[PDB]
């Protein structure tokens, strides 16, 4: 499978690059821009940022204006324009160079107007932004974050950041590492709902025990309205038993015409049937009468009730039980990513400093997501210490480690940086140099300093030059 | 009463016996500069009568009184006082008897006072109604012995010193804090007598239910009477139309259905209550403690506006009295003392007699306003004057004048003699001088002075159908 | 109208200051000057009716009405003026009872000096007791603050109008009572109530003593305080007051005894203020020989306590029965115990061998005394001493045993050694240092102090170890700052070293050089000076005598740096270098005296260089001493380069002769050939290259392993753990090889091992199943040490403890399975919420049921579950 780079930029009245600028062409393997300090290489990494649309935070919204030549000779032109190329490469086992279309991919433009106007032209036909970074994340570059820019912005913002994300803006290391394995937004949204739907649970549950209550007290009234139904039933037995008494008294002196026409075997039963106690029992049942709709009535709505209420209270489970199950599927791929990336950095930090080790641990040991993950290092002849208590190099080498680990983990063909290694010693700028140089050929990647090892080993140099207050690019190759 | 008769022993200054007779019995003048051994007369006087309200009487102990505070050898004070008692009118009730009071105050070690009147102890309260059977209280002009100092008061006075002393024969403000007293009580006992009418309405429906539940049972009554009535003339008329025995014995369905549903009623509607005696004694009751209670609501209802109506009639008329009676007496003694001159009683500025008056003057034939434009002579000279008007509304059989003339004049002193001698007829007046050379008309002039310590001068169905 | 009145319950000037109508309507008219002059007149008439003797209803009821006014106008609310009148009222002196009671009762629900009066003319009640008496109480059970004014009035009542009728009945009405425990707020009040009494007038609660017996048995803690501080007030005044009265003698021996029946009370509160109580009652003047002897014999057994407050007021009552010790008759402020004893030798045989009789017997009877107060105090030091080893309790007993010590006893240097091996807050311990150890009498000079304060760290130095020591050197280093020897103490210790050369009979003469070292480690300009006093005499002819003094003095001037490189310094040291074999001494010598000719030179290098190449020319000692010698100059010269690395960095290097400049010369092709006290430093120069660029390990860890698996000498067993925990920081992963050997034979190898376990924990670092096997094994020092690693470490705990429950299946352990859970449990992880869960989803055995009733390894689920 091939993969997509960049072969050269063209720039049309920048601000610091007046007049057609055409940059030769890269490297397929490993390129390098240099520049001395303040000649011009802010603005390069400025056209960067404004192609992929992810304008800094320095410059106020809606100021592109700027970017067009604004100088003493050339107060006001016609437009400015940036534009960059693609196209595919195959990377093989031995050294060499396949190209599957000796065609130009694909031609990425911006253009920018003085009444702050832009607009996106891929392949010179207009387009949007949606479609564009859509075709882009479909040929394996995502524009959802900023993997290929490397600044000393997320340096110094990881130098400080907190374990949790305690500001209101800024990611913490845990939302950090989140971002890394792509489960960002899968905490946030699980969380509140494990919030909202559980009060909804609780409130629902103190409704089912008001609506259990109210089932106990008509319980406690069913308690004696089956009495009383039992009383009425037993009544209008002893009333059916004085009817038929008085029929068989009628028919001697010649159910209820059923008894009647059995009384007058016939004379057998009317005679023999206890007449003694068949008087007893009347008067009985005359000394004990001096309901039937609690079936239908208010004691069913509240055995429905409380059958609501049950149904309510299981529904309640249910949805708990499913909170539960959609909170627990992701704890297991989080620390599996949790320790594959602390294995890749381990080794990582092993294998370049020689000496020490870097880790990022959690603060307890069983949740996760408790308080935060912290980041300990441990120099050479050194101890444990943390990220906040260090000098600038332990800190841009363990951001270095962090980013290679990163670039381990998921594959990116575009890299960029600008000044990462500055005041550093030459031992780990020729270490991350041949790092660079033989570990990594699957990928294009671009370095800005001033280290002496740096382009010792750049296949390709484009060295930047002012002159005359105009920035003027030049491509060489590696040749002696 | 004339006091003719004077035995002072056995105190402060009289230690020893002094021969005190001769007296005038239409004027005494007890004049000189023994200021104390006269005043101790007084001192002893009120001592006997008990009087502790003076800057001079007042003392932390009984025994002060005596000579030197009982501890020189006299250790004892008793003093005799012979009131003649001739005047039966002005004798208490039941004292009729003795023609001449005897009263003697024996004071000894200790403190204990002794009470002694005809010979027999008397307590307080006997004491006190004596005295006030003779005019004699505490708050008022009376107990002659001494008044006060109203004199020094009298100078620099406002209308409110004349108002208080028009209103000691008036007696309106007492009479206003009474009725204000009075009303406050009524409007408190307002509440109970609500609760009153309250508790009796609450009472009232019981009554009512208990004689519609008699009348529900003489109805019943009725109807059964009525019923048994009918069955019995049924019964008669079955026996004369014709197992006779239980006809014997219990002697139109319509009829019998009604006499069955009559039955039926006054069997559900029986209501027993033996009482009914004891109910109606408790409505008659009930009726008779309503009627009083309104009867005594209306009458207090028409007390209020009765006594309101009162007052207003008795103020108008004792203020149109009095301010025609003491103005005409007030002019009619300036102008007997003080020859050519005319005082009367003005408002102060277009007031009426209710707000105040004051007391215009004439010096010889110069109207004066206020006393201010007076000489201090003249200042005590009025006062005495009105000291002498205001004790004629409680009189006396006899009176006591003491150290009341500061600066009073020769002429003015002789035309007050004269007008004692004849105007206060009827009056034993004593008068204790306080400057000397005054009074050169006194008919009777003791010269006290101090000396030796002491003073000196079938047949049924046919019966039915 | 009295009943009428009790249910019930301007104009007017013209009469009341100048009838019983005119009376009611004022009365009734009057419910500030005014009511001044009222009041003024009422009082002195009612006081002139009273003095001259059918007329007392009317100023009954006078009285009633104005009682009534005052009442009201009392609980409605200028107020000086009404006391004086209540005053002047009051002592002027049926309808009384309830006078009184409306007159108390207000009184106390509105509850100074004029309150005081107030209360006192109030009590002229005859045969009123009841009610005066149910008044009080109920204010003891409903008032709190008033309490303690109502002993105030018992004050009053007790001496300065002298009644004790009333006093008696009042006592015993209230210990008469039924009290009960269940009152809020009242047992405090009752307790403040009795304490007051106490403290201001104890003489009238002491005669019916023996009805307040059942006040001695409450069974809350405040009566108990109250009643015990009642009794200590109580004996105070008794023996203050002799008046020599043998009743109260024997109440105050009963209530010692309750005393001492309660002193062993289950209540802290109680004991502490029985504690204060018998310290205040003990500084008496009196003797209570058998009372103090008791009193001594039982807190010489109870200091051992379990609270804090208890155990810190128990150490004040031996202090102050210390300072104020009866034992004052013969050579006072002595507590020699060997001069007890020789005087009581001297006695029992004198009295072997009547006046005299009697004096002898009390001499004898003196003697044990005195002999069992010193034991008592021994053994009560001993105990302090080992339970010592709160910081209150540490900052406040040390008065009480420096006191101890201040007396002459035979555990003086004793006591100091365990005052020192405890002391390692520290304003305290330095400022009664500096009180102790340099105390200066004024009888004696300059010279004379300054030698008895050297003849003093003399002997309080040279009789210790060298970690004690250490200590001891740090402590004072950290409180020399302030100078206090002085320059006349320097000069005269000088001057004792130099007269050293030759009272030193061996016992000093070396603590002499110890001490100079010692004091050294404080100050650098105290070494740079006077090199000549230890060139003669360190390198010099008595460097011949004996090695010690050689290593000390090395190690004096070694300590200079914190002559030109020049003098005879470095030629004696290189002199005295030569082999000096044939003795086990001249180890620790050779080993600093390397060091301080390396760390301190011109050149190192040459020297070491001069040194290997003399040294090799030559019975196997000589060839020990050599590798000893070498392989301590490679260490001291990776030190140097160290060194000098970080100093050319400190500057304000190419870092290749650091790092790389560790493959050059001088092998170790001889070191190795005698492995496969003489193996001994074969196995520790062998394993002492292994910082010798690792390449070492990388060559020869299987051989080092097997020769150290199988080391039958414990030193090198030992030995081979320390230098196998120390390579753990200079980085090879040579785990699940160290924790083989933490089960040895011996003891000290045990010891060894897990100290370098838990200091490379610390820094430069599963598996954790061994350091909880060691926690139930003997030489309980190892497990104190575990416990002190297993403390300290909690600065997580799942992982521990699902280390421990994987690993409960080792089957080898017993009967000490539950004492390590319970171990190890006492640090909670603060959470308690996952661990439960995850030990209900698997347990199989009884002991995670019983254990999870105990501590921890929701309830409906564990009740379900089992």
């Amino acid at each position: 499978q091939s993969r997509l780079f960049i072969n050269e930029l063209v720039l049309e009245n920048f601000k610091s690059y007046a007049g057609k600028q055409v940059v030769g062409p890269f490297h397929t393997s490993f390129s390098a821009v240099v520049g001395p300090n303040g000649s011009g290489k802010s603005n390069v990494i400025d056209s960067m940022l404004f192609v992929f649309g992810f304008r800094a935070n320095k410059m106020r919204q809606d100021r592109l204006s700027d970017l067009i030549h604004k100088s003493e000779a050339f107060p006001s032109l016609q437009s400015c324009s940036v534009a960059v190329h693609f196209q595919y490469v195959i990377d093989e086992s031995s050294g060499t160079s396949r190209i599957d279309e000796e065609k130009p991919g694909l031609i990425i433009t911006r253009k920018a107007f003085k009444n702050n106007s832009s607009k996106y032209y891929i392949n010179e036909k207009e387009s949007s932004y949606t479609e564009v970074t859509k075709l882009l994340k479909n040929e394996g570059i995502d524009l959802d974050h900023k993997r290929f820019l490397i600044l000393q912005g997320e340096v110094e913002n990881i130098a400080q950041m907190k374990p949790k994300a305690e500001k209101e803006s800024d990611d913490g290391l845990l939302e950090y590492l989140e971002d890394i394995i792509g489960t960002a937004n899968y905490k946030p949204l699980i969380e509140e709902r494990m919030g909202q739907i559980e009060n909804l649970n609780e409130v629902c549950l103190e409704k089912e025990n008001r609506f259990e209550i109210v089932d106990r007290e008509k319980n406690s009234l069913e308690s004696g309205k089956e009495t009383a139904l039992e009383f009425l039933e037993k009544e209008k037995q002893l009333t059916l038993l004085r009817s038929k008494l008085f029929q068989f008294k009628l028919l001697q002196s010649n159910s209820e015409i059923k008894d009647a026409e059995t009384s007058c075997l016939s004379e057998d039963e009317l005679r023999e049937l206890d007449v003694e106690l068949i008087e007893s029992k009347i008067n009985e049942l005359s000394y004990y009468v001096e309901v039937l709709e609690e079936y239908a009535r208010r004691l069913a709505e509240f055995k429905r009730r409380k059958l609501d209420l049950n149904n309510a209270v299981q529904k309640r489970d249910e949805v708990k039980e499913q909170l539960g199950i959609l909170k627990k599927k992701r704890f297991d791929e989080f620390m599996a990513g949790f320790n594959i990336i602390s294995m890749t950095l381990k080794e990582m930090y092993q294998m370049i400093t020689m000496g020490g080790n870097a880790e990022l641990e959690l603060v307890d040991s069983l949740d996760p997501f408790s308080e935060g993950v912290t980041f300990s290092v441990m120099p050479p002849k050194k101890s444990w210490r943390n990220i906040t208590n260090l000098s600038g190099g332990e800190k841009t080498l363990s951001s270095l480690a962090l980013v290679f680990a990163l670039h381990k983990y998921k594959p990116t063909p575009l890299y960029v940086m600008d000044e990462i290694d500055a005041a550093l010693d030459f031992r780990n700028v020729s270490i991350v140099a041949n790092y660079i140089k033989e570990r990594t050929k699957n990928a294009q990647f671009i370095v800005i300093s001033l280290r002496n090892n740096m382009f010792e080993l750049a296949q390709q140099l484009v060295g930047v030059y002012k002159r005359d207050n105009r920035t003027k690019s030049t491509t060489i190759k590696n040749i002696d | 009463m004339k006091v003719e008769e004077l035995i002072i022993d056995g105190f402060k200054s009289y230690a020893t016996r002094t021969v005190i007779t001769d007296w005038d019995p239409q004027f005494n003048a007890i004049t000189g500069l023994n200021g104390s051994g006269k005043s101790n007369i007084l001192d002893a006087i009120c001592f006997v009568l008990g009087i502790a309200s003076m800057s001079t009487v007042r003392a932390s102990s009984l025994q002060d009184l005596i000579y030197k505070r009982g501890q020189a050898g006299v250790t004892k004070a008793s003093v005799t006082i012979v009131f003649d008692n001739t005047d039966k009118s002005n004798s208490p009730i039941g004292f009729t008897n003795s023609p001449q009071i005897s009263v003697t105050r024996q004071v000894v070690l200790g403190g204990t006072s002794k009470y002694l009147i005809n010979g027999h102890r008397a307590p307080q309260q006997s004491v006190l109604q004596l005295f006030q059977s003779v005019q004699l209280n505490i708050n008022n002009p009376n107990f002659l012995i001494m008044q006060g100092k109203i004199t020094k008061v009298l100078n620099m006075k406002p209308s409110e010193i004349l108002s208080l002393i028009e209103e000691a024969a008036g007696t309106k403000m007492f009479e206003d804090r009474r009725e204000k007293a009075e009303r406050t009580m009524s409007k408190k006992e307002t509440k109970l007598q609500e609760n009153r009418t309250l508790l009796t309405e609450e009472i009232e429906p019981k009554l009512e239910k208990l004689r519609n539940e008699k009348r529900m049972f003489l109805e019943f009554q009725s109807t059964q009477t009525d019923l048994e009535k009918t069955e019995r003339i049924v019964v008669s008329y079955e026996y004369y139309n014709i197992m006779e025995k239980i006809i014997e014995d219990l002697r139109d369905t319509y009829r019998e259905r009604s006499k069955q549903l009559n039955e039926k009623f006054q069997e559900l509607r029986k209501k027993v209550n033996p009482n009914i005696m004891n109910m109606i004694e408790n409505v008659e009751k009930k009726e008779a403690a309503l009627k009083t209670m309104i009867k005594t609501i209306e009458k207090d209802k028409m007390k209020i506006q009765e006594t309101i109506s009162k007052l207003n009639e008795y103020k108008r008329e004792t203020l149109v009295k009095t301010w025609e009676k003491v103005t005409l007496d007030f002019g009619n003694i300036f102008a007997d003392l003080l020859p050519n001159s005319f005082a009367k009683l003005v408002p102060c500025e277009g007031k009426d007699v209710t707000q105040g008056l004051e007391v215009k003057v004439k010096l010889g034939n110069i109207w004066k306003e206020s006393l201010i434009e007076l000489s201090g002579g003249q200042r005590s000279l009025i006062a005495l004057s009105l000291i002498m008007a205001l004790l004629q509304f409680r009189p006396a059989p006899m009176y006591i004048l003491d150290e009341v003339d500061a600066a009073l004049d020769l002429s003015h002193t002789q035309n007050i003699g004269h007008l004692i001698k004849t105007r206060f007829k009827g009056s034993q007046f004593i008068v204790v001088s306080l400057k000397e050379g005054m009074f050169a008309n006194a008919n009777r002039v003791f010269r006290t002075r101090f000396q030796d310590g002491t003073s000196v001068v079938x047949x049924x169905x046919x019966x039915x159908x | 109208s009295l009943s009428e009145y009790l249910t019930k319950f301007r104009e007017l000037n013209v009469i009341i200051d100048q009838s019983p109508d005119s009376l009611e309507a004022l009365i009734d008219l009057c419910h500030s000057s005014l009511s001044n002059l009222s009041k003024d007149i009422k009082a002195n008439l009612s006081s002139n009716v009273n003095f001259t003797e059918g007329l007392i209803p009317q100023w009954k009821r006078h009285l009633e009405e104005y009682g009534y006014l005052i009442q009201v106008l009392l609980t409605f609310l200028q107020m000086e003026n009404l006391l004086e009148s209540i005053t002047k009222l009051l002592e002027i002196n049926p309808e009384k009872d309830l006078f009184i009671g409306l007159f108390t009762r207000p009184l106390f629900v509105l509850l100074k000096m004029f309150i005081q009066r107030i209360l006192a003319m109030c009590v002229k009640n005859h045969g009123q007791s009841s009610s005066i008496q149910s008044s009080l109480m109920t204010n003891l059970t409903y008032f709190l603050h008033l309490s303690v004014f109502n002993a105030e009035l018992l004050k009053l009542l007790n001496d300065e109008y002298n009644y004790p009728q009333l006093t008696e009945d009042i006592l015993k009405e209230i210990s008469t009572r039924v009290f009960n425990a269940k009152d809020t707020t009242g047992p405090k009040a009752i307790s403040n109530f009795l304490i007051k009494l106490s403290e201001l007038s104890p003489g009238i609660m002491l005669r019916q003593m023996n009805l307040v017996i059942t006040l001695l048995n409450n069974s809350s803690i405040t009566l108990r305080c109250s009643v015990v501080e009642a009794c200590g007030n109580i004996v105070a005044e008794l023996a203050q007051d002799p008046q020599t009265m043998e009743h109260y003698k024997q109440q105050i021996a009963v209530l010692i005894e309750l005393l001492e029946e309660r002193f062993q009370d289950s209540n802290p509160y109680v004991r502490t203020k029985a504690i204060q109580g018998c310290s205040k009652i003990c500084d008496l003047s009196s003797k209570f020989n058998k009372s103090k002897a008791k009193f001594t014999s039982l807190a010489v057994r109870s200091l051992q306590d379990r609270s804090s407050l208890v155990r810190r007021n128990s150490v004040k009552l031996l202090s102050k029965l210390l300072l104020k010790h009866p034992f004052k008759a013969i050579h006072g402020s002595q507590l020699r115990l060997s001069e007890w004893e020789e005087y009581l030798k001297g006695s029992e045989s004198q009295l072997n061998s009547t006046s005299v009789l009697m004096k002898l017997k009390l001499m004898i009877v003196y003697y044990k005394d005195a002999i069992s107060f010193i034991k008592e105090i021994h053994k009560s030091i001993e105990l302090i001493s080992n339970l010592l080893f709160n910081r209150n309790e540490v900052l406040e007993s040390m008065d009480f045993l420096v006191l101890a010590d201040a007396f002459d006893i035979e555990l003086s240097e004793f006591g100091i050694k365990k005052m020192l091996h405890l002391v390692w807050i520290s304003v305290h311990l330095i400022e009664c240092y500096k009180q102790l150890f340099l105390t200066a009498p004024d009888s004696c000079n300059m010279q004379e102090k300054a030698a008895h304060i050297a003849k003093n760290l003399i002997n309080l130095s040279i009789g210790a170890s060298i970690a004690d020591l250490a200590s001891l050197e740090q402590l004072l280093g950290m409180m020399y700052e302030q100078k206090l020897i002085d320059q006349h103490v320097i000069n005269i210790l000088w001057a004792i070293y130099n007269s050293a050369s030759k009272g030193f009979s061996k016992e000093q003469i070396h603590g002499s050089i110890i001490i100079l070292g010692m004091l050294s480690l404080a100050d650098n300009e105290i070494a740079l000076k006077g090199l000549e006093s230890l060139l003669n005499i360190g390198l010099g002819a008595v460097g011949l005598k004996d090695l010690t003094l050689c290593r000390y003095s090395c190690l004096a001037l070694e300590r200079m740096v914190p002559q030109e490189l020049e003098d005879v310094a470095v030629k004696k040291l290189y002199a005295i270098i030569i082999n000096y074999t044939k003795d086990n001494e001249y180890y620790p010598m050779c080993e600093q005296a390397l060091s301080a000719l390396f760390t301190i030179s011109s050149k190192p290098d040459i020297l070491a260089t001069d040194l290997i190449r003399e040294k090799t020319m030559m019975v196997v000692s000589l060839s020990q001493l050599l590798f000893i010698v070498g392989q301590v100059a490679i260490k001291t010269l990776v030190y140097l380069e160290k060194c000098e690395a970080e100093f050319k960095k400190r500057k304000i290097d190419k870092e290749l002769e650091m790092i790389g400049g560790t493959n050059e010369d001088f092998t170790d092709a001889i070191q190795f050939v005698k492995e496969n006290m003489l193996q001994r430093t074969a196995t520790l120069c062998l394993e002492k290259l292994m910082c010798l660029s690792s390449k070492y390990c990388e060559k020869s860890l299987p051989l080092l392993i097997t020769v150290m698996e199988k080391s039958p000498d414990p030193t090198i067993r030992s030995n081979a753990v320390l230098g196998l925990g120390d390579m753990a920081v200079c980085v090879d992963e040579n785990t699940d090889y160290l924790y083989r050997r933490l089960h040895d034979e011996n003891l000290m190898v045990q010891r060894t091992c897990l100290m370098t376990v838990t200091f490379l924990i610390l820094a430069g670092q599963g598996q954790l199943g061994e350091m909880a096997k060691c926690l139930d094994n003997p030489d309980q020092g190892i497990s104190d040490m575990c416990r002190l690693f297993f403390t300290e470490l909690a600065s997580g705990f799942i992982d521990i403890f699902s280390n421990l429950s994987s690993d409960d299946l080792l089957g080898k352990e017993s009967f000490k399975k539950i004492i390590k859970f319970l171990l190890t449990f006492i640090d909670k992880e603060r959470h308690q919420k996952q661990l439960n869960e995850k030990l209900v989803g698997r347990l199989r055995k009884c002991e995670t049921q019983k254990q999870w009733d105990d501590i921890a390894f929701x309830x409906x689920x564990x009740x379900x579950x089992x």
